[PDB]
């Protein structure tokens, strides 16, 4: 039979090899960089060093943005081509989804995970954390937004290319991105309880739990497995079972 | 690195460190180091930092670049944390152990527990070796000879492995087989009866046997390795602090300024020698920063970090005020440290307040030692 | 050798359909894993894991404690939606798992390769047979209130007994000064935690309330008895974790809740296949 | 010159109606102003009010952090009702406009006309360009979970410089016996207040984890982000503000929730009007 | 004693207050110590007379940047400008709207035909004249402030 | 009518109170402020809206 | 009964009893009895008993055997 009609797999393996990249060029410049210029924030290798990196990712980052969902967004598929859409490209489709997903995943792994028990390493070598620390440029100006454009990214091609997702609103898809996406605003909640009377000595501390609540919100994978694996089976049935379409278009209208 | 940031007021009418010597400059990986200082709790202790009922005596190094031997305030060990009073003086001592190779900078911090780290004077220490040679071996009062460095290692690495190898056996003895998709729909269409397979509970009462055999085996294995064991210690340390030295100076400020587009710290002063014998002014410290005159050079550490140290003190009438004498002084301490320390960020402060030490010394040679705080106005000289 | 050919013809899949579902399951299960990765590591440390990365914060009242109330949270909830899905019993243990390979990648790039920390200082460490024993129980029994009262018990009670090999050892007493300290205490006060000072350490301290020879078991229980809370209250949000619905619109423009259903799971669907 | 006889002849109204319909809102449009003066100002005086009572109040801590969050949620109910019923855009200007009139108000002849406190030392003072932000963000994307997270931010982060103008100048040094102090600070000890001492002021104090040159600018970020929570929650609660049902019982005198609907809304009747 | 502080129990204290007058009449004059938490301790209570008019009152002071000021009449006509700037703005924004047909027929339109009557291109324009207005005030007015004050505390 | 009432109790006749909290030592229970709106306004607009 | 399961660290470091005289040994019902000592607070008073600012001097007994008709701490009641 033929594998190429409903998957391919190249975009999904060069967004995770070049986010593995990007991870691996962040951990070499916080180990090469952090001893010598990052100690004091007063210096001006300090500022030409991180500073530059923070304004290298508020340049960027923005610029992925606007590229990722401006071509998402621009070769969009209309109305007639999502009602009469080949179910073996819809199961392609829902694959490249499932791959969007990965890599917001990927990214969610990246910002929540490994450069946060960082950055309590981090927070043990210095006196008191500071607001662009190595640790923060990397993750709160770098990991955190990466993965938000993801985020959106995943979200926007389901609801341009999945005519499921055109049509009503994946409400467990919203949350699973809105949580890790809310996470970067919470940046202001741990700051002002670090610089004030909500302490800073515990990583555990209660001010750092509006991240554990926001990405809590990342627990709706299971309804949008729950979506994606109802779809799959309708597609299942339509192509390879011989059954009408009728249970395509059935049960998402008015 | 960082204590520039800390606000003026807070650190500067905080701890107030005195006579701090690192040494040696450059040791090799496995052999002693020391940190020694006094250090004063200033009596105009600021409202924003909390009372120092429980102190830690920590060091501010890059990383565990050294290994803390131990730390002793006055002479009492301080392993635990402490209260300390204000208006007193403490004198501490730090000894290490090289680690790590390279050039820090090496600080001493007092924490307290709600007002936060209180960073103190730097300076450069050089190790030199290989990490890789480091050792530190220890002896244990159950009579066993152990090294930190590699202790406790392959027991967790190896406990781990044994119960990740079982934890990933459980897991991939289901995803070998259809998983989500198929299950998904015969249990959607027809229940789980066929969802129930007897070799899978085969498997499961298997593994809960070996879990709780295992869980059961490894804690008599460790009861009976290890009969005698200590829990996690807890507790204060408690040091009577330095008896207070009698001062013959008497100081009370009468005002003080400092310039906003400048650098420089005027204050005016009352003092009064009523001892027996002339006294004259050499130095006025404040956050490790150190202001010197001729008097301040002539009793002064040679192997003291140069990058805190500024010739910069004038006096209005710089003689020996005579004993049984009230006169009144004008400091002026001005130098582009100011700028490095930020003496600038006063203006943005809740508390325009100065704070330091002021030390004097006799004709033989005997040192006094003064805490002078105030409230500081700030100079527009742009006006 | 387990029954599989006969769930692929229960779910009526054509070949071509069987390794379109075995790309499904290789595509999304690893996705699932790091999901679990982050989000489970993010949650554990920013509750528990101050406890988690010291060797000194291993205590007999807090630790043991704090540490399986905050982990049996993630695990209920991927437990329940594992379970009521795809009746798959390895919730727990993936979850757990996905949490330790984080904590040992952080532990060995972070703490010690960039922090300079020795290895044994940051010993996580292990907190799976307790969610080896609730996976057993849930699937042992079927029966999700019974699993909630037996698991709980379990994973608040196996906690301590199964970390003691590991950090038993610790406990060996040391003579430093003149002053008695544990070999965790003497190992956290050599290596210099700038950020860390010791007054910061939520562990035992004693009172005249209490009987220091039951402290752990004492802490064995209640950490068992809010186990058996936290499980139910997290097993129903579970339910609110898969709630899978659109929002269409019509007309008016109104707002309507839709599901899309299984066409396969319907009364007639699977006969009329044929 | 907008478009409302085309509204007009949409809704099929007659003269007579259209008359009636006018009387309608001269009718409910200043009750609902009073209504929203009334409750918006009890509301912000009992959560936020001390902070806008006096000029030495007006700090880089809690002042920014407090009101915004107090201020987006009365606007955030509002709006929905507005927008969701008649697709009106001026909830949040509304009420912090009817928030404003009563506060001038009060502190007219209240603080002043009653207490003899000079005007100038109770100017609440202004909240209005974020709301008005906050109602053209609504607007322009119709989105109310773009409207929440932009204009949120929005609303937290232009409380501050919006402000600027009003208390900027009464920061000015002065010196009181040889004492540095704010214009502000002396102006509230100038003036006795019996019930108000100094140190029940909640202003920001310093600290040793503080960098002053930045507080504000975090309490600008953090008072954002609450915001974006904060009218998202009270968003829902609109739903609920705006639940309208009937309990009618009848027979075994069982109780049912009942609604009235709008026979215009239904599917053919504006067709059977003719 | 502008700030709050501690005092010592069993000890003795002096205070002065220097007060001016401001409003005439005959007023009874407490001396009060208010404690954090247990509240205010009034004292002894004399009456004092105060004669002239309060519309003679002027309290002149000097700030530190150089400039004189009356404590009555200071920042007065700065906020009420401001207030009533953003007040007209404000109440324009609400006022565009109501003067048409606001609640019944806009009701009856969006529940039988959607909102696709209901939106004004007009409107628009407004909404971003309004907003663009609203930012570049903020902006300008922030910089004008600290154009005029550099130094403030 | 009723929501005018409750103008005159939660507004109005409350930060005349706060008003009024600050040239008096301590709060009392019949202070002026009181008589007018805890027992003047807040039952009148009470009225209002039951009837 | 239960003073051994407290912690040794914790009383030994906390109240110091001294000349504690108790009588009669054999009383009637109705009859007067005195218990009398002295207590020194240690300085080393441990960390984890917290400062006696709220103290009150209470009787060990099994049961209200003896009603409690005074305690005086020095000479006041
Ligand atoms: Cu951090
Ligand atoms: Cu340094
Ligand atoms: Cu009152
Ligand atoms: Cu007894």
């Amino acid at each position: 039979y033929d594998m190429s009609l409903w998957y391919d797999s190249k975009f999904y393996k060069f967004g995770m090899i070049t986010m593995l990249l990007v991870a691996i060029f962040w951990v070499w410049y916080q180990r090469y960089f952090a001893y010598s210029h990052g100690m004091d924030s007063m210096e001006p290798e300090f500022d030409r060093v991180w500073m530059g990196l923070w304004r290298v990712h508020m340049a960027i980052m923005p610029l992925f943005a606007l590229v990722t969902w401006g071509w998402i967004l621009k070769t969009r598929d209309t109305k007639e081509q999502l009602d009469n859409l080949d179910p073996k490209l819809e199961i392609k489709r829902y694959f490249y989804y499932m791959m969007w997903l990965g890599v917001y995943i990927f990214g969610v792994y990246w910002g929540g995970s490994f450069f946060t028990e960082q950055d309590a390493s981090w927070h043990q070598v210095i006196i008191r954390d500071t607001s662009f620390t190595p640790s923060h440029v990397v993750m709160f100006y770098g990991s955190f937004p990466m993965y938000i454009v993801c985020g959106v990214a995943t979200y926007l091609y389901a609801m341009t290319r999945l005519p499921l997702f055109s049509r009503g609103i994946s409400f467990p898809l919203v949350m699973a991105i809105a949580g890790p996406l809310m996470i970067l605003p919470n940046v202001g909640l741990n700051e002002w309880g670090h610089a004030f009377w909500f302490m800073e000595e515990l990583f555990s501390a209660p001010l750092h739990w509006g991240f554990v609540v926001l990405g809590w919100a990342g627990l709706f994978q299971g309804g949008v497995a729950a979506q994606i694996i109802t779809r799959y089976s309708n597609l299942t049935d339509v192509v390879w079972n011989n059954q009408s379409k009728e249970i395509l278009n059935n049960r998402i209208v008015a | 690195h960082g204590e520039r940031s800390q606000e003026p007021f807070l650190r500067m009418r905080t701890v107030q460190w005195y006579d701090i010597k690192w040494g040696p400059e450059v040791t090799k990986v496995n052999e002693n180091a020391k940190i020694t200082g006094k250090f004063h709790l200033a009596e105009d202790w600021p409202r924003a930092a909390a009372q120092p009922d429980f102190s830690f005596f920590n060091v501010g190094s890059p990383s565990p670049v050294f290994v803390r031997l131990s730390t002793k305030i006055n002479g009492h060990p301080w392993f635990i944390s402490g209260p300390l009073q204000i208006g007193r003086d403490y004198e501490f001592e730090v000894n290490l152990r090289a680690r790590i190779p390279g050039r820090h900078h090496m600080h001493a911090m007092l924490n307290v527990k709600d007002a936060g780290p209180i960073a103190g004077p730097g300076a450069w220490m050089n190790i030199t070796g290989s990490w890789d040679d480091f050792t530190n071996p220890l002896k244990l009062l159950t009579g066993e000879t152990i090294d930190s460095e590699t202790f406790n290692l392959s027991n967790g690495i190896f406990w781990h492995v044994v119960w990740m190898s079982i934890g990933i056996f459980w897991i991939g003895v289901f995803t070998a087989r259809p998983m989500f998709l198929p299950r998904s729909r015969v249990l959607l269409a027809y229940g789980d009866d066929l969802l129930m397979d007897p070799m899978d509970k085969k498997i499961t009462w298997v593994l809960a046997i070996l879990t709780l055999a295992l869980v059961w085996g490894g804690y008599r294995y460790t009861e009976n390795k290890h009969p005698y064991t200590v829990p996690i210690q807890a507790g204060q340390s408690k040091v009577a602090a330095l008896p207070v030295a009698p001062n013959p100076v008497s100081i009370v400020i009468t005002d003080a300024n400092y310039d906003v587009p400048g650098r420089a710290l005027r204050v005016t002063m009352e003092v009064t020698n009523n001892g027996d014998i002339p006294v004259t002014f050499g130095e006025f410290t404040t956050a490790g920063i150190r202001f010197i005159n001729s008097t301040g050079r002539k009793y002064l550490d040679p192997q003291y970090p140069r990058e805190l140290i500024a010739v910069g003190l004038n006096f209005d009438d710089e003689s020996a005020i005579q004993p049984g004498q009230t006169k009144e002084l004008k400091m002026e301490a001005k130098d582009a440290l100011w700028e490095i320390q930020r003496l600038m960020a006063l203006l943005g402060d809740p508390e325009s307040r100065f704070g330091g030490l002021l030390m004097s010394w006799d004709a033989e040679g005997n040192r006094h030692i003064n805490s002078i705080a105030g409230p500081v106005i700030p100079v527009f000289t742009k006006l | 050798i387990f029954r599989t050919e006969e769930i692929l013809k229960a779910a009526k899949m054509p070949p071509e359909a069987v390794h379109m579902s075995r790309l499904i399951d290789a595509v999304y299960f690893p996705i699932l894993i790091i999901l679990l990765v982050g989000t489970y590591h993010m949650h554990f440390m920013l509750l528990a894991g101050d406890w988690d990365f010291w060797m000194d914060w291993k205590d007999r009242q807090w630790w043991p404690v704090v540490t399986p109330i905050v982990g049996i949270t993630y695990c209920s909830a991927i437990m329940y939606y594992l379970w009521v899905n795809y009746r798959q019993p390895f919730g727990a243990t993936l979850c757990v798992v996905c949490l330790l390979i984080g904590e040992w990648l952080t532990r060995y790039w972070g703490f010690y390769w960039w922090s300079h920390y020795p290895i044994n200082f940051v010993t996580p460490g292990i907190m799976l047979p307790g969610a080896l024993m609730l996976d057993f129980t849930l699937y042992l029994t079927r029966n999700w209130l019974v699993t909630a009262l037996v698991g709980g018990g379990f994973f608040g009670l196996l906690f301590y007994p199964g970390n003691w090999p590991i950090f038993g050892p610790t406990h060996l007493p040391i003579v430093v000064e003149g002053t008695l300290l544990s070999m965790a205490d003497y190992m956290g006060h050599l290596y210099v935690r700038t950020g860390t000072p010791e007054y910061v350490r939520h562990i035992e301290q004693g009172s005249l309330r209490t009987f220091g020879g039951h402290t752990t078991v004492i802490a064995a229980f209640f950490s068992a008895f809010v186990s058996m809370l936290m499980f139910t209250v997290w097993w129903y949000l579970g339910k609110v974790y898969c709630t899978a619905f659109f929002y269409v619109k019509g007309k008016r423009g109104r707002i309507v809740h839709r599901n899309d259903v299984t066409a396969f799971g319907e009364e007639g669907f699977p006969e009329g296949i044929k």
